[PDB]
């Protein structure tokens, strides 16, 4: 399943050091 | 919140130099055991992860610490589950320790890095072993995303999704995480609760224990006046154990060497039980529990208790030398970087046969269409049927061929 994954990846890229 | 031990065995699989131990450290906190005397028997770590959900948001409710001050709500977290980690090796030579860990497991965690190549030989070999030994509850995790770009990580996801089509598993959750940076761990803890249901496990089933690791507590400086017994790092899948029960280690013992050996299974009584952190009286099946037996600390030193079956008193598991196997072969070999077609089994050839946890070198006596007769050099016990994964010497080190079942 690859539909809520893209929202989790975009959340990860937003919060990075 | 009351202290409770492991409910379900969850393992972690990946590749070498990825950082599987760093992923375990990010989820739970306590570092891996392997990194001389204690713990050392098989290549596996030990760390307990805590799942406490705040239902006073969505994924952030499941927290590492029991006290809730992070998600927003001042109210304390509720008890859901306590899990144990059994980290399996991701190497081509270390195959027997992986298949021993797969029988212990009930759920799996796959790790694929972004920057590296899409079809990895070891992870496909771990996926094949999962399909053989029934471990369908798999969560796919992306290891490193920050090194990769915005579009490249999305293209890597599409190549993983296209790869998982012909396999038995259809609906597996995918999460993007980081081990060193510590992010999105709460989402993984949410998926563990939701996607994995606990299988039915009752008091009725006769007690059986599978020993993986060997603990001996002998301290430098301390005198011989205070000695600790040989603790066995075993896992229970059926039957509830308590303090003060008789145990026999089935396969046998080498204590005396012209003539013949006529020895019984190694008898031992439970002295102490080690679960979670504190001393507990009951042993709930579905977790790694250090059973402190009367057996000597010299026997539980290093490489002696690696894949040995244990039965409770008043029960007789049979010892076999000639085993009847019902084998099925795969199309092409998995584990190699050139992929070659699997040839027919030749008479009299050494094969590493992994019956659950037991590591034995077996020779083929008779070759048929579906069944094969195998002679074992070292004795291995059979209780019910047991899930088996076969491995052969074709190119340098051991390679997986297919699956087998004992018909006895």
């Amino acid at each position: 399943v690859g539909l809520p994954y893209s929202e989790l990846l975009s959340r990860f890229f937003n919060i990075l050091r | 919140i009351i202290n409770r031990q492991a409910t379900i065995n969850i393992g972690t699989i990946g590749h070498v130099a990825h950082g599987k131990s760093t992923v375990v450290r990010a989820i739970s906190g306590v570092q891996t055991v392997r990194f001389l005397e204690r713990n050392i028997t098989i290549k596996l770590g030990y760390a307990n992860a805590k799942i406490y959900k705040c239902q006073e948001s969505f994924k952030s409710d499941k927290e590492i610490s029991p006290k809730c001050q992070r998600p927003g709500c001042p109210g304390r977290y509720k008890l859901v589950r306590h899990v144990s980690f059994v980290d399996c090796p991701g190497h081509d030579i270390l195959m027997s320790t992986m298949l021993s860990g797969a029988a212990v497991m009930d759920a799996a965690l796959l790790l694929i890095a972004g920057n590296e190549s899409c079809p990895q030989p070891q992870t496909s070999e771990h996926l094949a072993a999962i399909e053989i030994m029934k471990l369908k509850h798999v969560i796919i995790l992306q290891n490193k995303v920050d090194l990769m770009r915005e579009e490249s990580a999305l293209e890597h996801q599409k190549s993983i999704l296209k790869f998982i089509r012909g396999t038995i598993a259809d609906g597996a959750p995918i999460v993007p995480i980081s081990a060193q940076l510590k992010y999105n761990i709460d989402a993984v803890n949410e998926f563990i609760v939701k996607t994995i249901p606990v299988p039915p496990r009752d008091f009725m089933i006769s007690p059986r224990l599978i020993v993986i690791r060997s603990f001996d507590v002998n301290k430098p400086g301390a005198e011989i006046e205070d000695l600790k017994g040989g603790v066995a790092g075993g896992s229970i899948l059926n039957g509830v154990f308590k303090l003060g029960d008789e145990i026999e280690i089935r396969p046998g013992i080498v204590t005396k060497d012209k003539g013949k050996i006529q020895c019984k299974p190694i008898f031992s009584n439970i002295v102490s039980l080690f679960a979670e952190q504190n001393d507990l009286k009951f042993a709930v099946p579905g977790g790694l529990i250090g059973v402190g037996t009367k057996v000597d600390p010299t026997l539980c030193r290093a490489d002696r208790l690696v894949g040995q079956v244990v039965g409770a008193k008043g029960h007789l598991p049979n010892i076999y030398t000639d085993i009847e196997i019902n084998y099925f072969l795969l199309r092409r070999l998995l584990g190699v970087k050139k992929q070659a077609k699997v040839r027919k089994l030749e008479p009299n050839e050494v094969l590493m046969v992994n019956i659950g946890s037991t590591a034995t070198g077996a020779r083929v006596v008779a070759v048929k269409a579906d069944m094969a007769r195998l002679q074992l050099t070292s004795p291995a016990c059979t209780e019910i049927n047991e899930k088996i994964a076969l491995s052969r010497r074709i190119e340098k080190h051991w390679r997986l061929i297919g699956w087998a079942t004992i018909k006895k």
